[PDB]
């Protein structure tokens, strides 16, 4: 058999606890974060030419 | 009987704002994972401590209309439905004497956050209220089995005889006894109101928790011999190959602080468990029954007690014969 | 824009935020039960019929019971039973 | 009593044959031990910032100077792992030690005697208990008395007879279908209120809720 650890949240838990069976309850398996979008780059006024 | 259910993101604490740095953490495998596991374990225990101490009654009781029983005034101990706040006056007074979070939500940059409890203060108040309300009428059988009505005066008479005083004395002086009881309650209210030492023990626990967290975070600013405590300024300045040495050094330094932190938390948790165990015992033996062992439920000869909700603890009112 | 994410995942209408965090995929009822799988802030989750599904609910604190007070009468047992409790410690 | 006792034992026997949670506490300790051991050993494969997690893969391709440096890095890493383990082991020991002390206390108070303190040997009124051997632990069977269905009766703090106030002894004055008796609070057995099962103290005008009643005195049929 085999578990695809990135298929869905349930599969992730199975991989997390190294088992094909889960008895019951709530389990933390990983953390998460939001990915940044665009690039905001700022430079000084610049007057000196 | 508890401490904050803290949590720390082991990744964000050791190293963030870099995908290069992160590649070094991976050489330590599952370290980050087992560290996280340990902190969760402690938080779970905090829940257990609370439930064991308070949930000593199968059923919830509601507060009677009457607050006057045999001359005894219990209106200050019981909650009063008249007002929006489902708490006693004494409880409110007690509460008034004492990282990322959410009340709107907010998050810090330090990787720290604190989880909420399963049981909120009002839920606890419901339990303490139920216990007082229940025992007030159920008396001796409150915890033993079915709640059987016993006239307040008869509960008192029984307990006086328990200590060794013929019930005749109580009846003859019933008025006098009720007066002294009522007076004592008013006395306590003023004592708590105008003092600054009450519940010092609860403040102490909170202070200790804060210190541990403050220390953990502050050390993030330590260089540990590195070019800088700021990861972002190492890569910019130092050639990326050698930079791995600087980064690994900083990682090692910081890892040490997490290990220290978690270790201390386990130790603190142990002391709390001991307290909670005692509190649970006292609840059963001082409130749900009449303890005979000396100085367990107060200096004098135990007659009665009442629990009150408190900010991460339990407050007992011990009524004794002197 | 989320990391991590799963290959097969979607969000339904079962989304509701509580103080302890938001749930996705768990329904939400207006009733109460014994707390089975705790979430936090008075909220627990369990598996119930609707066909079953995961639901969120406000936990019950205990049984609903009330006795009238009397200064005139007393209640006493007129029978008894005996039972045996099992307890284990390491 | 004997009948219920025997059945209660049978009920437990059956319960312990089909359940899965009764010894969760013992299994938990065992699981924790296994996890700690596997964690420590597993870390042997950790790199710890070295060029290799394996000593042979360092010595076999490095001159002694650089090789020793990489080994030293490896050693430091592994030492910290073992130190971590033993610290945690002491913490675990402390909790168990406390449990053992409690267990010793419970046997002493619940088995080798009869507890008076409430909610220590069980929820009901302690009668008896028996130890049973268990893996890494102790299982107790606690036998308690539990009150059953109740009945309503009217009561009275005291009764007035011949102008004097009579007070109950260990029992309480109870009123049934048009008759007063005295009985123990924890059971029901309505005894005749007699002079030798009560006492007299004070008049009837110093008692709240006092009622008129009579007290039997054997002197009369004797005389
Ligand atoms: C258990 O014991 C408590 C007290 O220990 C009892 O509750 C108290 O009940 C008394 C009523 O007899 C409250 O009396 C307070 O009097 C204040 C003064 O004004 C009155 O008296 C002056 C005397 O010359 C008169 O001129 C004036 O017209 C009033 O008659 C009031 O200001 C107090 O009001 C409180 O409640 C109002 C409600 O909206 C608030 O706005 C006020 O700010 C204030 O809080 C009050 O009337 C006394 O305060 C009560 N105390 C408490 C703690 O409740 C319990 O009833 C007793 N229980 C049992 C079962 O016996
Ligand atoms: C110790 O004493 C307490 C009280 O001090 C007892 O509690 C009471 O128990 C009684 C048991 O019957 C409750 O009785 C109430 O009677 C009402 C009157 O109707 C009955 O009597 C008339 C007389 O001719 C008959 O014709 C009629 O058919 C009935 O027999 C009922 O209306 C009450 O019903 C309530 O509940 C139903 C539930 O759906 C509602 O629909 C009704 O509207 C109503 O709410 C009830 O039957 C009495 O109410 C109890 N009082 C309290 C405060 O609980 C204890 O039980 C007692 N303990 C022991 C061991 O004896
Ligand atoms: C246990 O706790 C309960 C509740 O607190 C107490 O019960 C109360 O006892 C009092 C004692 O009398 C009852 O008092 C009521 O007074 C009403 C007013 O009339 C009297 O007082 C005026 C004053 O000038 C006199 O002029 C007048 O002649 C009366 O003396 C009465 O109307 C009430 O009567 C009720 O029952 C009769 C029965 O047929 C009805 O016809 C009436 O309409 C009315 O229902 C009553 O006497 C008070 O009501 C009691 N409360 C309850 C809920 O019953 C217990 O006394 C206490 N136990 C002990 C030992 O103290
Ligand atoms: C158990 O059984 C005994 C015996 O049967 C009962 O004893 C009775 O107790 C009552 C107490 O209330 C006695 O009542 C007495 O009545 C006297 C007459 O005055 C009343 O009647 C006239 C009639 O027109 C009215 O005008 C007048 O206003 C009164 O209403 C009173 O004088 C007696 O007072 C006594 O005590 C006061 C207290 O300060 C003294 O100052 C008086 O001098 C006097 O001592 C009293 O009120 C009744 O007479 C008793 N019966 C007998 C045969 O003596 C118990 O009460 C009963 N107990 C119970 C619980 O049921
Ligand atoms: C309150 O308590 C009192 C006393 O504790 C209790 O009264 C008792 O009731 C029982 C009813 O079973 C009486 O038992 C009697 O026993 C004799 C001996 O065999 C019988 O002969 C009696 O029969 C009577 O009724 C028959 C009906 O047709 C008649 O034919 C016969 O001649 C008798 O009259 C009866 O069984 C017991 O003696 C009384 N005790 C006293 C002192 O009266 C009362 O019932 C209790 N009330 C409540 C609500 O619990
Ligand atoms: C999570 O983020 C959302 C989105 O910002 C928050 O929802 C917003 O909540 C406010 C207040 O409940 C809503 O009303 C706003 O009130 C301010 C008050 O001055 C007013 O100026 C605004 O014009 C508006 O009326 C706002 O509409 C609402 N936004 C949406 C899209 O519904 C939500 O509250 C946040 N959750 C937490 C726990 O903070
Ligand atoms: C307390 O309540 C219990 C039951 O809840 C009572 O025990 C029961 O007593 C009856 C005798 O009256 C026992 O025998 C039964 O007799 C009937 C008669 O027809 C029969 O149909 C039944 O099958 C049965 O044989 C019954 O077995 C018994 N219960 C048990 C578990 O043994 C008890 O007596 C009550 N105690 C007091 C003091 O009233």
């Amino acid at each position: 058999d085999a578990v695809d650890c990135s298929q869905n949240p349930l599969a992730e838990l199975k991989c997390s606890v190294k088992s094909f069976e889960i008895d019951k309850g709530i389990y933390q398996t990983s953390n998460f974060r939001v990915v940044p979008s665009g690039d905001v780059v700022r430079f000084p006024n610049i007057t000196n030419l | 009987v508890s401490m904050a259910k803290t949590s720390v993101d082991c990744n964000m604490y050791i190293c963030g704002d870099s995908t290069e740095c992160a590649n070094l953490l991976l050489q330590y495998g599952s370290f980050c994972t087992q560290l996280n596991r340990a902190l969760s374990g402690i938080a779970a225990e905090q829940d257990r401590n609370t439930r064991e101490v308070f949930a000593q009654v199968k059923q919830m009781y509601k507060t009677p209309t009457l607050k006057y029983f045999g001359g005894f005034n219990f209106s200050q101990i019981l909650p009063d439905p008249l007002k929006p706040t489902k708490r006693s006056f004494i409880e409110d007074l007690l509460f008034n004497k004492v990282y990322g979070e959410c009340l709107i939500c907010a998050q810090k940059f330090n990787g720290l956050t604190v989880l909420p409890p399963l049981l909120t203060d009002d839920m606890i108040a419901a339990y303490t209220a139920a216990l007082v309300s229940g025992t007030a009428t159920a008396g001796w059988t409150f915890g033993a089995g079915a709640a059987l009505q016993i006239p307040f005066a008869m509960q008192m008479a029984y307990r006086f005889n328990g200590i060794g005083v013929t019930q005749n004395v109580l009846y003859e002086n019933q008025k006098q006894i009720a007066n002294q009881f009522n007076k004592a309650i008013s006395q306590i209210q003023e004592s708590l109101t105008t003092t600054s030492t009450a519940l010092g023990k609860l403040q102490d626990v909170v202070n200790q928790n804060a210190q541990a967290l403050n220390t953990l975070v502050k050390q993030l600013s330590s260089n540990f011999g590195a070019i800088s405590s700021v990861l972002n300024d190492i890569l910019s300045r130092l050639d990326p190959p050698e930079a791995e040495v600087q980064i690994d050094r900083l990682i090692t330094g910081r890892l040490q602080s997490l290990q220290t932190y978690v270790t201390q938390q386990l130790i603190r948790a142990a002391e709390i468990r001991a307290s909670a165990n005692l509190a649970a015992t006292k609840m059963s033996e001082c409130v749900l029954g009449q303890s005979k062992r000396v100085d367990f439920c107060g200096k004098g000869y135990h007659l009665m007690s009442f629990p009150q909700a408190a900010p991460h603890g339990v407050v007992f009112l011990h009524v004794t014969y002197v | 824009q989320l990391t991590p994410a799963w290959r097969i995942y979607s969000t339904g209408n079962n989304v509701f935020q509580t103080q302890a965090g938001c749930l996705i995929g768990a329904e939400h009822v207006d009733t109460s039960y014994e707390c089975d799988i705790p979430i936090g802030a008075g909220i627990c989750a369990s598996y119930h019929t609707v066909q079953k599904s995961i639901v969120a609910y406000t936990m019950s604190l205990g049984a609903d019971s009330s006795i009238a007070y009397s200064n005139n009468t007393i209640a006493i047992p007129t029978n008894f039973s005996i039972s045996i409790t099992t307890e284990v410690m390491p | 009593i004997a009948n219920q006792f025997n059945k209660a034992i049978s009920q437990i026997q059956e319960s312990l044959t089909t359940t899965s949670t009764a010894l969760g506490k013992l299994q938990d300790v065992v699981n924790q031990n296994a996890q700690a051991l596997n964690t420590l050993v597993k870390q042997l494969s950790s790199n710890f910032g070295a060029i290799s997690s394996v000593l042979n893969d360092i010595l076999s391709r490095l001159d002694p100077p650089e090789a020793e440096v990489q080994i030293d890095r490896l050693i430091t890493g592994r030492l910290q792992s073992l130190q971590t383990y033993v610290t945690q082991q002491l913490i675990r020991a402390a909790e168990i030690r406390a449990s053992a002390n409690l267990a010793a206390t419970k046997m002493s108070e619940c088995v080798l005697g009869q507890s008076k303190r409430v909610d220590f040997c069980g929820k009901g009124y302690h009668l008896m208990s028996f130890p049973q051997a268990a893996p890494h632990g102790v299982v107790f069977l606690h036998v308690t008395y539990v009150p059953s269905q109740e009945r309503n009766f009217t009561t009275a703090p005291a009764i007035c007879h011949e102008g004097k106030a009579y007070f109950p002894r260990e029992g309480v004055f109870v009123f049934n279908g048009t008759s007063w008796f005295i009985t123990q609070r924890n059971f029901f057995s309505p005894q005749i209120i007699t002079t030798d099962n009560t006492f007299v103290s004070g008049n009837c005008d110093v008692v709240i809720g006092i009622i008129n009643n009579t007290v039997y005195d054997p002197l009369q049929p004797e005389l």
